[PDB]
């Protein structure tokens, strides 16, 4: 039960990362 | 430009397909872990 | 400006909370795995 | 067989994520 | 014992890709 | 300059290094739990 949560915690981080990425995208893009 | 941008934004869609077939494994191997 | 800089780099805190969580369960995970 | 699976998953977003980051700084670098 | 240290690898993977996104983030405000 | 921009792309190598070992694993793995 503790490697399937460790999946999802994984999950929730990489999925943040895409947004953050995404609000990284739109600065360079606001940058042009 | 706005051609490299649609190729861009839309790797960033192919990602998010990623992230939806994460997600459906997260909730089949829940419940399928519950179930053993 | 240095509100949204705010928003993001302390979402950045969050993600760093998520990375906290995820490193707690690598530990929990390595040692109950050795037991079993 | 399900866990091994979404190891996977997880491995392909990572993995596109770093592309995608390389694209990023690959726009920074562009601006300087 | 090699899905949990895939569990790590991917961990490890993640946790680099958030210090170079923190770098990336610096070069965009370095830019403004 | 050219020495950070050196240090930077040469840590997304190493992350190139982690995502190596994680695709090794990947595939022992699944040979491995194919096995069981």
């Amino acid at each position: 039960s503790g490697i399937v949560q460790q999946q999802n915690n994984l999950l929730r981080a990489i999925e943040a990362q895409q947004h953050l990425l995404q609000l990284t995208v739109w600065g360079i893009k606001q940058l042009q | 430009w706005e051609x490299w941008d649609x190729a861009i934004a839309e790797y960033a869609x192919r990602i998010e397909x990623l992230i939806x077939a994460a997600q459906e494994q997260q909730e089949k191997n829940e419940a399928a872990l519950r179930e053993l």
